[PDB]
């Protein structure tokens, strides 16, 4: 009944050192031997093995082994009094932003006297964001319709933190509106767009205004969007 | 990309069968057994198949795995809705000498017909250019399954630097939306005849193109 | 502590085995080949032992000699 739980600072600044811990319960890692690993997952992306420790409680020591792509920035260690495994990662950048999982490597039997390694128990993972972004209001730009229907919108660029809200004509225009979730750039700044599809004919007659509100920066912008 | 190649998306109707390939070479799958992990939405990975073809603890019979040559395969028969998840193959690579993972495969259990994305590409606004910046905005909506690949081109050359692309997010109609941004300087924007956003969905690529001189 | 490879970080490919038990503090052993015609491993693993080749007599005879990666196949019950 082994269980694992990661914990970390949630946020870290570029160049700083990231420290994480993995608490083991339901068994002692120092009772005989424990092989632990860290594996991370950038949001929306796949899994990458970070490194390993093969630990022996007897001599209170372990040997480590790391993914070479980490360029020796990662170190893994054990604190047996706390039944804990740790990850330390130096000189972080945006590339190190990810969910970080700890897991156990177990040699599993195939029923013929043979064994193969797999990560048979995983933690729930802890999210880590590498950012030095501070509060910042967005720049709002009009996205003019293309020279039956036409799409127009507003670009809401480079803001922090979430969230931003958008409406059109103060909430009078609702159908055909599509406000997209924000992208989070490597700068640590977010951007999003809102687009509305209207009849091409309405372009001359009708007025179109997007209302952007970013509370955390205390900025609020109403942008009129015109053909070009 | 990963040294192990998996399709980003496979799908079928409930009760049908899907097969997920995971291909490599002699340095990895050719010499070493393959493990598969299932990652349910919002959850951590869990061990599903190990040592090529063995079901891990409590895993139901409709999951199976096998390996041949340098390809490992995960089959899911009698698909249930709850099988909608990301699946990752995993093995040792003895050239890199480390554990490697495939890029992952999203399995969608189709609850409605497939739908091609609607793509809209906006060039930089004259306002933004005056602020000495230039953002190209590629908006992608109403697609299903919710998986796309986005690539940008300057003229006909690939562009990677300055590109940011969201993960697909579910719309209220249960189709999906995504966006991609190419952030350039005004000078870079004017250096090419055109820029294109290319969107691949279920093996088919459409493209939208904008030009500075227009 | 044992031959199973609980302290080995790296596996050995078919036809091979760890030269000796991995220890928590020694350099990880290299992989060495099974004894051709006597022992074999048909699958990658982390241990320092190969498998013994099969035998055949009991109404059975050899059909293909054991190789470093493939057990001896027998034949006629
Ligand atoms: C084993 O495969 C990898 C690359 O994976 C891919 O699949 C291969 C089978 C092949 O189709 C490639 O086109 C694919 O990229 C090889 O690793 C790459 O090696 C090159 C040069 O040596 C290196 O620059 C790349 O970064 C590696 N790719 C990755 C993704 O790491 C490897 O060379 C192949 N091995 C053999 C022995 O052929």
């Amino acid at each position: 009944q082994l269980q694992l739980q990661e914990s970390g600072p949630g946020l870290v600044k570029p160049s700083e050192t990231l420290s994480l811990t993995c608490t083991v319960s339901g068994a002692s890692i120092s009772a005989n031997s424990y092989y632990g690993v860290w594996v991370r997952q950038s949001p929306g992306k796949g899994l990458e093995w970070v490194g390993s420790i093969a630990y022996r409680g007897n001599s209170n020591s372990g040997s480590t082994y790391y993914n070479p792509s980490l360029k020796s920035r990662a170190t893994v260690s054990v604190d047996s009094s706390k039944n804990q495994v740790s990850l330390r990662l130096t000189s972080v950048t945006a590339a190190d932003t990810a969910l970080y999982y700890c897991a156990r490597r177990q040699l599993l039997d195939d029923g013929t006297g043979y064994q193969w390694a797999a990560f048979d128990v995983w933690g729930q993972g802890t999210m880590v964001t590498v950012s030095s972004a501070s509060t910042k209001g967005p720049s709002v730009f009009p996205l003019a319709p293309s020279s039956g229907t036409a799409a127009l919108g507003c670009l809401v660029k480079d803001y922090f933190p979430e969230p931003v809200t958008v409406s059109w004509n103060s909430g009078a225009l609702t159908s055909g509106v599509h406000t997209f979730p924000a992208v989070l750039q490597s700068s640590g700044l977010y951007s999003l767009s809102s687009v509305v599809t209207v009849p091409s004919s309405s372009l001359g007659t009708q007025t179109y205004i997007c209302n952007v509100n970013h509370k955390p920066s205390n900025t609020k912008v109403d942008k009129k969007v015109e053909p070009k | 990309q990963s040294v192990l190649t998996q399709p980003p998306s496979v799908s079928e109707a409930p009760r049908q069968t899907v097969t997920i390939s995971c291909s490599g070479n002699s340095s990895n799958i050719g010499r070493y057994p393959v493990n598969w992990y299932q990652q349910l939405p919002g959850k951590a990975p869990k061990l599903l198949i190990y040592s090529d073809n063995l079901r891990f603890s409590g895993v139901p019979d409709r999951f199976s795995g096998s390996k041949s040559g340098t390809t490992a395969s995960l089959a899911i028969r009698d698909l249930l809705s709850e099988d909608e998840a990301d699946y990752y193959c995993s093995t040792w690579d003895d050239t890199l000498e480390g554990w490697v993972f495939g890029g992952g495969t999203k399995v969608t259990v189709l609850g409605q017909p497939k739908a091609a994305p609607s793509v809209t590409l906006f060039p930089p606004s004259s306002e933004e250019l005056q602020a000495n910046k230039a953002t190209l905005v590629c908006l992608i909506s109403d697609f299903y399954p919710g998986a796309v690949t986005v690539a940008w081109k300057a003229d006909s050359s690939p562009v990677k630097a300055g590109v940011e692309t969201t993960t697909p997010s579910k719309q209220s109609n249960n189709k999906y939306a995504a966006s991609s941004y190419l952030s350039l300087t005004p000078e870079q924007w004017k250096s090419h005849r055109s820029y294109s956003c290319q969107v691949t969905h279920e093996g088919s690529t459409v493209e939208k193109t904008v030009a500075p001189t227009e | 502590l044992h031959h199973d490879g609980q302290f080995c970080h790296k596996p050995c490919p078919p036809g091979e085995r760890k030269a000796r038990d991995c220890t928590v503090n020694g350099d990880e052993p290299d992989c060495v080949p099974c004894q051709e015609g006597k022992e074999y491993t048909d699958k990658a693993h982390f241990s320092s032992k190969c498998r013994r080749c099969r035998l055949c007599g009991h109404g059975l005879e050899v059909e293909i000699n054991c190789t470093r990666t493939q057990n001896t196949k027998c034949r006629c019950c």
